[PDB]
């Protein structure tokens, strides 16, 4: 693909490591100038030494690996609960920004510089040498065996290491020796996927503040390893079950390992979409969750708790971060041959699929659900988004009428005339339209089940759109057709609006696929 | 009553010096306190 990817130029592959990068005589210099700082504990100046060349210069200041990791401890050093310790740290706040922030600042623009390549604004050694120093760290941050609930290799020898003699930052211990124990990893996803909608302030605080983010660049940098793994580590050519067994010890399989659990599926599905608006299914066993670093649930006196997220606002990251999830999931599962299944993790793409509609067809609550549905990038997410929306919509389907039309509507993505055609077959099926057997009483569920299938047919048309754009939508009658039919299941609709069960009026899509390709209501108010 | 009031004077003379005392050694506290957080910081600072 890109750059990042496949650039080795100046790599110098060795046993452990494939992306190695020798250093040069200035970014020696570098390394040791940031090595000697940290070990006098002086973690402002490390910080400043970074921040005062970002952005004012062509080349660029690389990180070290081990100084990333003292970053990655930084980041959880929040005010909120660690205000005096880091005060004594920095009496003088001459950055009037915590450490924490700093760090993390820090680490995301790294991250942002590393995700593309450019070769004009900086030169490829320093870049390449930026990526080595990041898988390196991933390399380091390799999950323990999970847990239901070695000491430090340097690779260059041109410099003694920061992190040799020391295991703890501030008082808290190196974010990959507490990862890189047995029930750690699962239970920092599940604490943030936890406290990325809790009301309260300090669980809020430590999944806003310290959590999601770190989360947010460990998935990032673990995508791009795992990119890497299958670019150079895999051996090009393969009896396509070498593959699978190479892709087994890629490093989203290992990722994911400390996620088996008993049935990947369900338990995935569930530790995804935890504390979420979803009931519950089957009295699933509640999943234990703690504090990562001593005492991130309680808020020290000196700090005062004056930032307000609106629930709209904390469900959207929390989604987010969510399909992020889903889609490092996704993007190792894709890989795998057809017929053939991975060894170490016994995951499917059919079974996950399944288990994420389940949960989203579960949703009772429109809002989340939507959140989920609506990406910003439509590219991005498209390999397993459309899957998960044709997979909800069919169990909605299934729950709410007996007779299940098998969709095909993924791959008619190719031909928007065969999409029109199975929009038209659905519609007229009345499965899409809304259903008579339906009680009075139970009109609200019937409503949140007809929502999300609405919700999941426009993702699906704005996939469709993306990919064969405005062409035909009168041109071929075809598609003229299904707008009319949706036209006729908005009368549809529209008969028990007027049966007045309710005051509020049902969903009704019309007015959304007119903005998007219904041509403005085809010629109700533009002819 | 002339002992008396002339107790009154030795105590009144007695409370206004040991007031004079109080805020003269607060000062000095005070600036002393002061004094030392600023040599704490330029201490480390320089044996950084």
């Amino acid at each position: 693909d890109g750059a990042l990817i496949n650039s080795v130029l100046y790599v110098s592959p060795r046993n452990g490591a494939h992306y190695f990068v020798e250093l040069t005589e200035k970014h020696l210099l570098a390394f040791e100038m940031l090595n000697s700082m940290c070990l006098l504990e002086n973690y402002d100046h490390v910080l400043l030494f970074l921040e005062c060349q970002f952005g004012k210069s062509h080349n660029l200041a690389v990180i070290p690996f081990d100084i990333i990791l003292v970053l990655f401890t930084l980041s959880t050093l929040s005010e909120y609960y660690k205000e005096p310790i880091l005060r004594a740290n920095d009496p003088y706040n001459t950055s009037r920004e915590t450490l924490s922030r700093r760090a993390l600042k820090l680490l995301q623009k790294y991250l942002a510089i590393l995700k593309e390549f450019d070769s004009e604004q900086y030169n490829l050694y320093d870049l390449e040498l930026l990526r080595c120093q990041f898988f390196l760290a991933i390399d380091t941050l390799t999950p323990k065996k999970q847990k239901w609930g070695k000491t430090f290799k340097n690779p260059y020898r041109s410099y003694i290491s920061c992190l040799e003699q020391r295991n703890t930052i501030l008082g808290n211990r190196l974010l990959n020796l507490k990862l890189n124990e047995p029930g750690e990893f699962i239970n920092m996803i599940l604490w943030t996927l936890s406290n990325s909608l809790q009301e309260s302030t300090p669980l809020f605080l430590s999944s806003h503040e310290i959590w999601m983010p770190l989360l947010e660049i460990l998935i990032d940098l673990f995508s791009c390893r795992q990119d890497y793994f299958i670019q150079h580590e895999v051996a090009q050519n393969v009896s396509k079950s070498l593959f699978v067994q190479r892709l087994s010890e890629s490093p989203l399989a290992v990722f994911f390992e400390s996620l088996n659990t008993r049935n990947f599926a369900n338990r995935f599905s569930e530790y995804v979409f935890l504390n979420c608006d979803y009931k519950l299914p089957s009295d699933n066993y509640a999943t234990p969750v703690h504090p990562v670093y001593n005492g991130e649930n309680t808020i020290v006196d000196t700090y005062i708790p004056t930032i307000k997220c609106s629930p709209l606002y904390k469900s959207q990251k929390s989604l987010a971060l969510r399909r992020k999830l889903i889609g490092s999931c996704f993007k190792l599962l894709l890989r795998v041959p057809d017929g053939h299944r991975l060894i170490t993790p016994r995951i499917v793409a059919d079974d996950v699929i399944q288990g994420i509609s389940r949960t989203l067809a579960s949703f009772n609550d429109i809002l989340q659900f939507k959140k989920f549905f609506m990406t910003e990038n439509l590219s991005q997410e498209s390999y397993f988004i459309p899957l998960l929306a044709e997979g909800t919509l069919s169990e909605i389907l299934k729950d709410t009428q007996e007779c299940v039309v098998i969709l095909t509507l993924v791959e008619n993505l190719s031909d928007g005339v065969s999409f029109c055609n199975e929009v038209i077959g659905l519609v007229k099926s009345k499965c899409f339209a809304f259903t008579e057997q339906c009680s009075q009483a139970s009109y609200e569920e019937a409503v949140l089940n007809i929502e999300k299938c609405d919700v999941c047919l426009l993702v699906l048309l704005r996939y469709l759109l993306h990919l064969i754009g405005t062409e035909a939508i009168l041109d071929a009658k075809e598609q003229l057709e299904m707008l009319h039919a949706i036209e006729k299941n908005d009368s549809g609709r529209r008969q028990w609006a007027k049966a007045l069960n309710l005051g509020n009026d049902p969903p009704l899509l019309y007015p959304i696929v007119s903005q998007m390709f219904g041509v403005h209501d085809k010629s109700v108010i533009i002819e | 009553q002339e002992e008396v009031i002339a107790l009154f004077e030795k105590c009144r003379n007695k409370y206004k010096e040991g007031q004079k005392k109080y805020m003269e050694i607060d000062e000095a506290l005070n600036r002393l306190h002061n004094s030392l957080k600023a040599r704490d910081q330029n201490y480390k600072n320089a044996e950084k």
